[PDB]
RNA sequence: AACGAGCUUGGUGAUAGCUGGUUACCCAAAAAAUGAAUUUAAGUUCAAUUUUAAACUUGCUAAAAAAACAAAAUCAAAAA
RNA sequence: AAGAAAUUCGUACAUCUAGGAGCUAUAGAACUAGUACCGCAAGGGAAAGAUGAAAGACUAAUUAAAAGUAAGAACAAGCAAAGAUUAAACCUUGUACCUUUUGCAUAAUGAACUAACUAGAAAACUUCUAACUAAAAGAAUUACAGCUAGAAACCCCGAAACCAAAC
C-alpha cells in the first residue's frame, strides 16, 4: 500500500453538506445523497429561467383585476396607452394600482378616451380632424 | 473516512550529514581523470543490472544468465514462470500490432 | 555580453531554482478521468478491445 | 382534422410577404453583360490575403530574458 | 466503549450567591451489561418517564416482565446514593427526569436448519440509564382550548403581506 | 522536417543576434521579392531561415571576413 | 511477429519478406509479378511481356514491409559493380 | 452425499472472436451503420470517410452554348 | 516461428557484515501457526494486538465525528426536491441511477446501507527539446545534413476441458 488517498473525509463532506435538509437516508448516506443533490442542482438551474415567466403572469393577472374595477378589459387598457406614447411596463403598472389608486384611475380614463377617439375615426370616413389625444409627437 | 485525532511526532532531517554533503563527488572521474575509469563503475547494486537498463522481460532474462545457476529451487521455478507469462503478453497481446 | 550582466543582479542559482527547457517534456495521460477513462479509448466490445487481434500481415 | 382559425390567418400573412418578394426581384438594375468584370480587382486582392496567411507559419523567437527571469522566484528582503 | 454517564456525578459548581434560587440536585446512574433486548427494555423505560420515585416503584412491583425487576433495583440504588452522597434531604422528594435503554456488546453463534443449512444467532445485551432530579414532578400537559386555537388563527391572518411587489 | 519544410541555419553567433537578422533580411529581400521569414533563438545563439539559402549566405559571410 | 525475443530482447525479421522483395535506400520496394512462370502457353505475347517486368510497391505496402524487417536491411551498401547503383536516390522530386 | 467416467497437488495467471467491470476537472473537434475479400456474416484486413501537423494554390455555389444519351445524371468559359 | 559460430573485449570495490525516492496489522511472509479447524486419506488452511517514568501509582485519555439506534411515532397531495414565501406542510414546476438496445424506454440486466481494498504495461517509425556538425557516438553502429541524448505507448475478473504423479 505505497500510496493511499488521505483526503476522502473532505471529499465526502462536500456532497453531504448540501443534503442536510433532506428527509430520509438521503441526508446521511453518500451513495444516496449524491444522486439527490445533482437532481436538486438541475432543478435549481432550470428554475432561474422559469421564474421570470411566472412573475409576468402574476403581473398580467393583477392588472386585469385593477382595470376591470373601472370597466376596462386588459387588451383595451394596454393597447391604447401605447398609442398615447406611454411606455410604462407591466411591473411598474402593478405598483401604481396597489399603491397609487388615484393615479391609476387617471390612466384608466386616458386609455378609455383614446379608445373612443379610435372608434369615432373608424366610423367617420373621409378627411376629419384627428383627436386631441391621438396626435403623435415625432423625433428626428 | 476516519482521521487521526493527534498530530504525528515531528520529523527532523539533518541536511549536512556526510552522505548528503558529499553527494556527486567523482561523477566526473573520467573527463577529469584521463578516462581510466568510466562513471558507471561507481554504481552499487545487483550484479546483473550495473550500468544497464531494460524492461521487465529483459530484466528477468538477464538475471537468469548471471546468477541462474546459484539460485534456490523455488525461486528459480517462479522466475521461469514469470518469463513465459511476459513472453506471451509482449508478443501476442496489446492494442498496437 | 549583456546577458552575463543580468546574472549579477539576479538571486543566487541553487537546487531550488532549477527549470527545464520549455517544451522539452510532454505530459503523460492516465485513464482516470472521464475524457480518458471508461472505455479508455479501446471502443466497444470485440476482439480488439479485449486485446487479441491477429498478427501483423494477416 | 379541422384547420383552426389562427393557422389559416398566420399562413396568409406569410403568403402576402412572399408576393412582394417576387415583385422587387423583377427589376434588375444592370443587365448580365454590364455586370461582367465590374468587380474583378477587389476579388483578386482578397485571395492574395488568404494565400499570404497560409504560407506564413513558422516557430517563435526564444529569449534569454524568459529563462533567466525564473531566478526571481527566490527574491527576498535582505 | 464509552462510559460518560458515570462521570456526570463529579461536576462541581461554584457556591451560589445569597440572592439566587436554590439549585436542585441531580443524580446519574446506570447498569451496563444486561441479558435483555433493548427494544423490550424501551417499553419499560418509557412508562416511568416523568413520574415520582414512589409512583414509579409502585408500578414496577406489579409488572410481569423480566426487565421490570432489574429497573427497580437500579432505581433503589439511585435513591440511596442521592441521600447518602448528593445531599438530598427527603427520600420521597424525587422524580425521574430521564430514562432510556441502549445497545450493548453482543455475541454471535450458530442456529441450525434442516438441510445442512444454518443461520447467524445474536445473544443480545443492553444498558439502562436514569437521571433523578429533586423536586415534585412537573405539572402535566393541558390541551389547547377552543379560544386558544382561535387566537392562533387570527395571528396567522394578521401576518400576511403583499407578496412579490414593491 | 516533416519531409517538406526546408530551412537553413546560421549557428555560432556572438554579440547582437538582432543586428544580424536585419542584415540578412536586407541582403535576401531583393532576391525573394519579399521579406524572408526567420526565427531568432537567443538562448542557443542561432538564426533560422525558411528556404534553402546556404550557398548565398556562405559567400556573403566570406565577404564580411568572418 | 516477435517484438521482444527471449534470448536477446530484440525484434526479429520476417524472412519470407527478405526472399521476395528488394529495398532501395530511398524507401522504394521492388517485386515480380505473380504468375510470371505459370502456363505461358496460354498467355498472349503482350501479356507475357508485362509479367517479365520489375514493379514498385504502394505506400501502404511499403509501410507494412518496413515494420516486418529490421534496420540492418535498410543500411547503405557499397557494392562494386552494382547494377542498382543509380536507383538508390531520387532526383528532381518536389513532394 | 455432487461418476457418460473418482479425488488431490502440479503443468496454470490453461484458453475464451462470448458475459460483466474499467477511479479528478476544463476546452476543442467528430463519425457512418457505403464498396471488396474471408470455414466469413457475435470477428478481422483494404478502400472510403474523419482527424492532427506541414508545404503551397486555387476551391464551393453557380454554370451559357455543343456535345455524348436516348429523340437529370455527367462535362465546366467567362462572370458574380 | 526458431537461431549460431569463427573472431574481438573485460583484474572491481577488493573491510562497503553494508544498503533502501521498500511494507507498517484487510499492507509486508500463510504465520501470534503449518497451529485451531475441515477431510478416511493424499491434501486444504484461518482470525487477532495497542495506559504510564512507576500499577509496590485501583488501567490512561482522547473524538459535534460512519452506517445503526436513542434523546423526540404520526397528521389530505403523490421519485419527495426546486422556485418560493411573513410562515416546516398547502400553491406552481418535475416519467430514479448505471449498462445495454435503433441517438427511444413505464423495456429488460446490476445495486439493503457504511468503511477499507479493487482494473492500460513495452520505443520500429513519427513529432517536440538540446549537444556537436561533413561528421556524430566513452571500441564493434549509422551517414548524399546527419548523428547522439532526453521526453512521449499498447487493462481486470470468469469456464466446460486435456496431461503427469500421488491418495
Ligand atoms: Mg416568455
Ligand atoms: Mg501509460
Ligand atoms: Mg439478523
Ligand atoms: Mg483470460
Ligand atoms: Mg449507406
Ligand atoms: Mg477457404
Ligand atoms: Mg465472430
Ligand atoms: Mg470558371
Ligand atoms: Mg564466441
Ligand atoms: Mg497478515
Ligand atoms: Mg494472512
Ligand atoms: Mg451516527
Ligand atoms: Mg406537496
Ligand atoms: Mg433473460
Ligand atoms: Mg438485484
Ligand atoms: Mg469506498
Amino acid at each position: 500500500l505505497r500510496n493511499r488517498l488521505t483526503d476522502r473525509y473532505w471529499r465526502v463532506q462536500e456532497v453531504l453538506k448540501h443534503a442536510q435538509h433532506f428527509r430520509g437516508r438521503k441526508n446521511r448516506c453518500y451513495r444516496l445523497a449524491v444522486r439527490a443533490v445533482t437532481r436538486a442542482f438541475v432543478k435549481c438551474t432550470k428554475a432561474r429561467r422559469l421564474k421570470k415567466r411566472n412573475l409576468r403572469t402574476l403581473w398580467i393577472n393583477r392588472i386585469t383585476a385593477a382595470s376591470q374595477e373601472h370597466g376596462l378589459k386588459y387588451p383595451a387598457f394596454i393597447v391604447n396607452l401605447i398609442k398615447c406614447q406611454v411606455e410604462l411596463n407591466r411591473k411598474v403598472l402593478v405598483d401604481l394600482a396597489i399603491y397609487e389608486p388615484k393615479t391609476f384611475k387617471s390612466l384608466a380614463a386616458l386609455a378609455k378616451r383614446r379608445q373612443q377617439e379610435g372608434f369615432a375615426a373608424a366610423l367617420g370616413d373621409g378627411k376629419e380632424p384627428e383627436g386631441i389625444f391621438s396626435r403623435v409627437v415625432q423625433y428626428h | 473516512a476516519f482521521v487521526r485525532l493527534t498530530l504525528p511526532p515531528p520529523k527532523v532531517v539533518d541536511r549536512w550529514n556526510e552522505k548528503r554533503a558529499l553527494f556527486g563527488v567523482y561523477d566526473n572521474i573520467g573527463i577529469l581523470g584521463n578516462f581510466e575509469k568510466h562513471p558507471k563503475e561507481l554504481i552499487k547494486g545487483p550484479v546483473w543490472l550495473r550500468g544497464w537498463r531494460g524492461n521487465e522481460l529483459q530484466r528477468c532474462v538477464r538475471k537468469k544468465k548471471f546468477v541462474g545457476n546459484r539460485m534456490f529451487i523455488e525461486d528459480l521455478h517462479n522466475l521461469n514462470k514469470r518469463i513465459s507469462y511476459l513472453y506471451k503478453h509482449f508478443n501476442r497481446h496489446g492494442k498496437y500490432r | 555580453g549583456t546577458s552575463l550582466d543580468l546574472l549579477r543582479s539576479l538571486p543566487r542559482v541553487s537546487l531550488a531554482n532549477l527549470k527545464p527547457s520549455p517544451n522539452s517534456r510532454k505530459r503523460e495521460r492516465r485513464p482516470r478521468d472521464r475524457r480518458r477513462g471508461r472505455k479508455c479509448g479501446r471502443g466497444h466490445k470485440g476482439e480488439r478491445q479485449r486485446g487479441t487481434r491477429p498478427r501483423l500481415g494477416f | 382534422r379541422t384547420v383552426s382559425f389562427q393557422a389559416k390567418e398566420s399562413m396568409i400573412r406569410r403568403l402576402e410577404v412572399e408576393a412582394e418578394n417576387h415583385y422587387w426581384l423583377s427589376m434588375p438594375y444592370m443587365t448580365a453583360e454590364q455586370e461582367c468584370g465590374h468587380a474583378a480587382e477587389r476579388r483578386a486582392q482578397a485571395f492574395e490575403a488568404i494565400k499570404a496567411a497560409a504560407t506564413s507559419k513558422f516557430p517563435k523567437h526564444r529569449y534569454i530574458a524568459d529563462q533567466l527571469d525564473h531566478l526571481n522566484i527566490s527574491k527576498k528582503w535582505s | 466503549i464509552s462510559r460518560k454517564w458515570e462521570k456526570k456525578n463529579k461536576i462541581v459548581y461554584p457556591p451560589q450567591l445569597p440572592g439566587e434560587p436554590r439549585r436542585p440536585a441531580e443524580i446519574y446512574h446506570c447498569r451496563r451489561q444486561i441479558k435483555y433486548s433493548k427494544d423490550k427494555m424501551w417499553y419499560l423505560a418509557k412508562m416511568i418517564r416523568g413520574m415520582s420515585i414512589d409512583q414509579a416503584l409502585a408500578q414496577l412491583e406489579f409488572n410481569d416482565k423480566k426487565g421490570a425487576q432489574i429497573i427497580k433495583e437500579v432505581l433503589l440504588e439511585a435513591q440511596d446514593m442521592a441521600v447518602r452522597d448528593h445531599n438530598v434531604e427527603f427520600r420521597s422528594n424525587l422524580h425521574i427526569a430521564e430514562s432510556t435503554s441502549g445497545r450493548g456488546q453482543c455475541l454471535k453463534r450458530i442456529r441450525y436448519h434442516g438441510r445442512g443449512r444454518f443461520g447467524i444467532m445474536e445473544k443480545v445485551y443492553c444498558h439502562y440509564f436514569v437521571k433523578l432530579v429533586e423536586g415534585p414532578p412537573p405539572p402535566p400537559e393541558v390541551p389547547k382550548t377552543a379560544v386558544d386555537h382561535a387566537k392562533d388563527y387570527i395571528q396567522q391572518l394578521r401576518s400576511r403581506t403583499i407578496i412579490h411587489t414593491l | 522536417t516533416h519531409g517538406n519544410r526546408q530551412m537553413t541555419l546560421i549557428r555560432k553567433v556572438e554579440g547582437d543576434i538582432w543586428a544580424l537578422q536585419k542584415d540578412v533580411e536586407e541582403f535576401l529581400s531583393p532576391l525573394l521579392g519579399k521579406t524572408p521569414i526567420t526565427q531568432v533563438n537567443e538562448v542557443t545563439g542561432t538564426l533560422r531561415i525558411k528556404g534553402y539559402f546556404d550557398e548565398q549566405l556562405k559567400a556573403w559571410l566570406l565577404e564580411k571576413g568572418f | 511477429l516477435t517484438y521482444c525475443s527471449t534470448r536477446k530482447g530484440k525484434r526479429k525479421t520476417v524472412k519470407s519478406v527478405v526472399h521476395r522483395f528488394l529495398r532501395l535506400h530511398s524507401g522504394l520496394w521492388l517485386r515480380r509479378k505473380a504468375g510470371y512462370k505459370k502456363k505461358l502457353w496460354k498467355k498472349s505475347t503482350a501479356r507475357k511481356k508485362r509479367l517479365r517486368e520489375f514493379v514498385f510497391c504502394s505506400k501502404t505496402q511499403s509501410k507494412l514491409l518496413d515494420k516486418m524487417t529490421t534496420s540492418f536491411w535498410k543500411r547503405r551498401n557499397w557494392y562494386a559493380g552494382d547494377p542498382y547503383q543509380m536507383y538508390h536516390d531520387r532526383t528532381n522530386l518536389r513532394v
